[PDB]
């Protein structure tokens, strides 16, 4: 489990494996991990999945209900407000085993500059949140290379589609380097689901910009 | 005396919503549309209960708005337990037809306010706008076409009976609804639709220079 | 007969209103000006709810001094737990209408008090001053320049309609709301400003010797 | 009728208040002196309630004993809670208020008590003294010189108005408080002050050969 | 009406308490001296609150009862909980005359007794005897001599007022309550002692042969 | 007014107990003797409450029969808690009055009861039995030789004030009470004694031939 | 810590020791454990000081408020009851170590003997009683050794001078067989507290009789 | 931590240290340990100061709240009762270790002798109270070692000043034999604070004169 | 993590590091410690963020709902008690390792001598308080080193910039002492924050004076 997200002039980009692990043996291939709570931002949760979902569809129905309730929806510190203390109701579980560790990214419509609105969030174990401002975070298993190959590969990053190949990139080296990441497929045709966020909102990338993209970094790594 | 009692309490919710202004609801090609007569900004009469569910309502502030903070507390708990899917229109007015009824039984006040509960067909489905309306007392009752309510409603009720064809559009049916309210320039007039042709979230709010352009 | 009872806690909470004194709030060029008739310094008819928010009331000193309080509570409570931004006048307003209500239904005694909450502008944004009323039975109302409340209105409201003029001065807004309260100096009188100039609280009291060179 | 009932429940409290006795507080040059009508010594009209804070009251014992008890509670816990220089009068005479509205309300019969409390400075700090009454519906004032209560007190208030001076010696405050009051030996009076001068406790009985020499 | 049924429960309360027979408590030199008029001897209406405090009531016998009972576990439970001597009778009449008031207040049914408090001086000190009455209202007073109550007491008020001297003996003091009391041999008499000679427990009983030498 | 409902209930309850039947107990050289008019044999009106306790009631069965069982698991509980002689008929009769004084006051009908509590000597000790009566309203009061209730008690009264002697045998008592409930065979009588000679459980029953041959 | 109790005709004599121990080390010289209820009957209680003086003020409050609440005194089966039930709720703290064993002696003055009146009860730490008829009694940690001196010593009880000397000579005994009970002080003129029940009632022993008493059996063991 | 207290004919004195160690490791250096609760006592509370000082706080605002309510102050008696049952309340907190053991002196104005009114109480940790009459005692880490100096001074005990004196001499015979004990500092002039309490009332001992005491028992030593 | 707090004549200054480490893993390099609670006080936690920001917050909150509703701001003393309750409050999440042992520095408005109105207040695991007065405090880590530092360092201060120099000083002396304190970045230009409180309020250092100062620092050490 690993899951990728870095920022880029105008928006912000996040991505993650397909690979769910019973210890040793492996159970998923194409598991989705990364989701979309309302327009200007996504989250993704690595851990359990029975927990990981959970927690996605209440943080949305949260954000819906208070929507509907008060005619407007909440500010970017209030929706992390909210899910750091649903992540602090849980220590009680993680500390059982039931960990979930999630990772936000969204869009700020509020920011005088429409350039720098992208921003990405940690959370810790016990609750704590950190705005993330070096350009790019990972969580998972694999957090660590990943983070190293973005380290490494931040200096390309221009647009949407170079931060999109560098995400893709960090994810194809923590799978390489990790053995409970999965990488490309390239027979059953799996590949990793990224969500691009801009001043227009979130939307889904395509499988084939992703498939291309993967193919290119395989042929080059060769 | 039981009946002494419940004549007045129904005299005295017949009077209250006989001073409240008139809102408008009907069907057209598109979803169901409302019109409301509203002059502050802050306040809403018109409101989303769900995806595909509106509301609706006419009367004293408060009444209306702690019944629509509790239908939508209801349609999210009720979405969360089962599915999102699983949400109609049906239940929302049967609790509320229940929940005014009894505060009608077991209140000191009876309230003030008449609902209305629109659904429409889900994206990529097709089927015909349901419409509920409900009393102060608890009735319900299911409406094909338009729904009329608040103040001296005969004559709006005879301008929409005469002169409305259904799978009008919605400049027509914006028009046709403003006439009748009439026996009225963008303030003073909100209006909302529930546009099927939207996805997931058929809720949306037509103000501004749309609204002027609309009529 | 509820309509008697209804009558009767209506007479009695306009009598206990209409004896009490007048205070009068009105929007300038930099936010909301509070003007009161307060005899003493201790006793205060004017309070802050939150930082942009403001509060004043009219009637018997401890309804109002609950309803402050709770209406405080609510506001840090909600700040603390979604964000500090996230806190508006219109649900100090709904909810004081909804206790209003409540207790004016289920109460022996119906509450002798008319709150006004006025909202303001964040540092740094512009948005024109928003003023709600609320009045003994629960009723919610939007007024766009001045709210006038207690005792003998009308002279007060007929003076404030006429020879009134938007983004006025602090001192001529001063000047202004004192001529329609006689229709008077440093004692007696409580001055409180919104001042949207202040980065985070905007609300500011002006006693002493600046009074005195105000008017 | 509610008006009824609360024009019966004032005339109660009234005729209750009418027939008890008339005490006197007002402040001299060194802080706040009591004086009442007292026979008996085992009951006390003046008591203590903070460091620098009094009380006095008239008309049934049991109701002001527990009013009183009520407020060392209230204060003692509020000064445990933040601080001891974190209590005022204002505090106490709010909090005083809110429970006379509350028993005049919500009980089968009205308090018929009259309560001031009066509070001085801190040693070592100049500021005038303060005084709060608080009538049997929970009405609160604010006097600036002396406080009179209990039975026909027009006598005495006409009395103390005229031919009073402030900055008085304690001597010539106590001759003035007796000849209003007879308008009386150490016998059958209670003489109780609030002494600025000392450094924490600022209150003192003043009983047996100290009376005599003083009057 | 509050008032008309304040006026009936004290008639009621006042009717009851005049059928009742006469209890007479008076203070000698040393001590109080308890007579009733008491025919049989398992009902005593004569008791022990404390080591220096004495209980005596008249009325219907389940009520004083029961304010017995409750006053004797009030003395006991702050007797253990602070200290032996830090129980005055004091403490014990005003629970007593809160307890009435309460039950006069929100009882169906007031409480047709009249309680007594005397209190002697601990063992080797000096101190003159107090005597506190309680009516049916829950009111307070502090008699110097002797308290009588129960029926027609004008006569034996009269009786007691005339012909009384203090510093008296055991046996003329009860010469002069008998006396009293019959404008009365050792049956249908009540006679205890407060002795403050006792070192722990002043209370004692008087009867048999010893009562019939004294009388 | 308290008055016409303390009025209404004691009549209703006089004449709920005028139409019951008339039991006796009175007391003979060996306890106390219990007869009843009482046809059915698997309704008694007679019972034993502990040791040395007897129990005899008229009226409405059910009503006394709740008083007995009351009364039987006071009387337990306090015998488990302290010991088996430290549990007397005074305790009993006290908590029947307040038990029949709560109910005549605090329930919608009174209790149409009357009960008797008769203690005897413990085994090997010489002591007078001693007789209670409690009414409807719980007053209580103490008998010295006879106890009748029931129906028209006055001709009965009579007969057993008059031609009565202390200190007879069984036969005889039982011939003089038999002779003045008439003013009479097995059936339709119950007798029950209670028989200081017993060592431990002094309640006996005498029912069948012995009956006859006894008279 | 050692209390004795015996039997005389005529009445009942209760004697204790002077010192508390806290571990190892004297913390106090002149304890007083010997406590009178009420009129006819006095108690003592070996252990925990803090449980035995609460103890003691307990069952003379609640003896007290049962004599003014029914007008009479409770019979001695009563008064063990009510002391048994206090011993028997106070298990759990025991179990914990606050651990308080009471010793009964009072005077039945409903006998039909007045010279076999005198009662001795003993309890145990779970809550049972027993009635003490060999006519002595000892409780505490040197209690064997006082109570095999008394068996020797019960030859020569007649009157209630004799008891109060064979108790003192119990006490000696135990306090010269053990460490944690404290003999008579020559020093500081610190002697055991005695009281005597009889028909009058209870009363305290002066210190000189005890004085003298000590010093005889000093002499008598030099 | 050690505080000392002892009897001089016509009233009490009472002292303690200023010395505050986390483990081996000096915290503070002028804490004080002994407070006035009202006109005729002083309390004194060895161990954690956070409990100290609330207790302290806790013990004044109930004597206040007692006075105030009757009217009349509490007994002697009544002071160390309700002493003795907040000390018990907090048994469990002093068994996780949390353990505050307080000393009461004070001063009885309804005795018959008022040169023998000075009262001194010690606390145990179970809630058990004493009252001492050997005419001193100490609590604290030290106390063994100030009350061995006590035993050997108390002879020359005749007025206030030879009981200072006495006081101070033993709290710095504890401070030299204990190396949690602050003892006289004549570098920062930090000197043991004391308390008078006589027939006037309770006052502070002014700093000079402990200052003068503890150079010139200094200069005696050398 | 180091935070440090010293007195100057006629104000007080208060600083912070800026990291944050998961074990021996560096996860922040700028975080923010010491926050702003209102007017004329500042306050600064060191510990676990999680507890930190929401002390800090709830502290703040409940300072201005006490204003609000008394209309008048709460004593030194009250806010001192206040905190107190907070910290005692989370004993237990404490010992299972939530620890967070809060500074307080903080202008009394009320105070005769305006030179001498600064304080500064440390707190306990347990709750306890004590005001500083040697003129300087630490918490932290490194608090021990800072402590050495300042306390050779402090006979420099006569004014706020000298106050300020002695507090970067002592920050940098912390960090090269200790691994888990951040030193001046001169890479990234990450340096330490610093709040100034006097008469005139509490105001944020501008990070170019500090800036300035730990350049100049490092220049002299080389």
């Amino acid at each position: 489990a690993t899951i990728v997200a870095l920022k880029y002039p105008g928006g912000v980009v996040m991505a993650g494996d397909r690979r769910s692990t019973q210890g040793n043996m492996i159970s998923g291939r194409d598991v989705r991990k990364v989701y979309i709570t309302d327009d200007y931002t996504a989250t993704g949760i690595a851990g359990t999945a029975a927990v990981a979902v959970e927690f996605a569809r209440l943080y949305a129905v949260e954000l819906e209900h208070y929507e509907k309730l008060e005619g407007v929806p909440l500010t970017f510190a209030g929706k992390i407000n909210r899910l750091a203390i649903m992540v602090r109701g849980n220590l009680a579980a993680a500390m059982q085993g039931l960990l979930a560790l999630p990772l936000l990214a969204g869009y700020d419509i509020h920011a005088s500059d429409p350039q720098s609105a992208g921003r990405i969030v940690s959370f810790d174990a016990a609750g704590g949140w950190n705005i993330e401002e070096e350009g790019y975070q990972a969580v998972g298993s694999g957090s660590l290379f990943a983070k190293s190959s973005m380290k490494k590969l931040y200096s390309q990053v221009t647009d949407g589609d170079s931060g999109l190949r560098v995400a893709v990139e960090a994810l194809y080296d923590a799978a390489d380097d990790d053995s409970a990441t999965g990488g490309p497929d390239l027979v059953r045709g799996i590949f990793p689901t990224a969500v691009i966020i801009d001043a227009d909102g979130a939307v889904d990338v395509p499988e084939s910009r992703i498939a291309e993209l993967a193919r290119a970094i395989i042929e080059s790594r060769s | 005396s039981p009946e002494q009692a419940m004549r007045e309490r129904s005299e005295l919710a017949r009077k209250g919503i006989a001073r409240a202004k008139s809102v408008v609801a009907l069907a057209y090609a598109g979803g169901v549309l409302f019109v409301a007569e509203n002059p502050s900004r802050s306040l809403q009469k018109i409101s989303e209960l769900y995806d595909r569910v509106g509301f609706a309502a006419a009367g004293k502030f408060n009444e209306f708005d702690n019944l629509r903070r509790g239908g939508i507390q209801f349609a999210d708990t009720r979405g969360y337990a089962y599915d999102r899917r699983d949400v109609t229109g049906r239940q929302l007015a049967n609790v509320y037809a229940q929940t005014l009824g009894t505060i009608f039984t077991e209140q000191a006040k009876p309230y003030e306010v008449e609902l209305c509960v629109a659904e429409v067909a889900h994206y990529g489905e097709t089927k015909r706008p349901e419409l509920y309306r409900i009393t102060y007392d608890g009735s319900i009752a299911d409406e094909p076409h338009f729904v009329v309510m608040g103040g001296t409603t005969e004559p709006i009720a005879n301008a929409l009976k005469e002169s409305y064809a259904e799978n009008a559009s919605l400049t027509d049916a914006l028009r046709i609804a403003v006439a009748a309210l009439r026996a009225l320039g963008v303030a003073s007039l909100e209006v909302a639709v529930l546009d099927a042709n939207r996805p997931r979230r058929a809720f949306r709010r037509i103000t501004g220079s749309a609204l002027q352009a609309l009529l």
